[PDB]
C-alpha cells in the first residue's frame, strides 16, 4: 500500500501496522523535546530546530 | 477601589509569558488623606464631581 500510495501527489499517505501495545504506542526510536528555556519566541525556536 | 488598591484588568503577554496588567493610582495621589481631594468622577452630563 506504501509503495502504491507513493505515487499519489499533493499528498503524504502511509500506511503502517499497529504497536504491539499501542497505550506505549511505538518504542522505535527515540523522542527529543527542544524547550525555549529564555523566552526566545517561535521563530528563534524553529530556526534552532531546523 | 482601583485608584486606591489597584485592580486587575486583565492579561498581557510578557516574553511569551501571560502577567496580570494593573491600574493604580500613582503613589504620591494616595498617599495623605487630603489627597482624597484629587479624584473626580464623571457625572450624566459630562460634569466633573470632586
Amino acid at each position: 500500500a506504501t509503495r502504491a500510495f507513493s505515487q499519489i501527489k499533493d499528498a503524504m499517505v502511509f500506511a503502517f501496522n499497529l504497536p504491539a501495545i499501542v497505550e506505549l504506542g511505538t518504542a522505535t526510536g527515540f523522542d527529543f523535546e527542544l524547550i525555549d528555556q529564555a523566552g526566545l519566541g517561535h521563530e528563534k525556536l524553529t530556526q534552532a530546530r531546523n | 477601589g482601583a485608584a486606591w488598591g489597584g485592580s486587575y484588568v486583565n492579561d498581557f503577554i510578557d516574553r511569551g509569558r501571560v502577567k496580570k496588567v494593573y491600574v493604580m493610582s500613582e503613589a504620591k495621589y494616595r498617599m495623605l488623606p487630603d489627597d482624597i481631594g484629587d479624584w473626580y468622577v464623571r457625572a450624566a452630563d459630562g460634569q466633573m464631581v470632586p
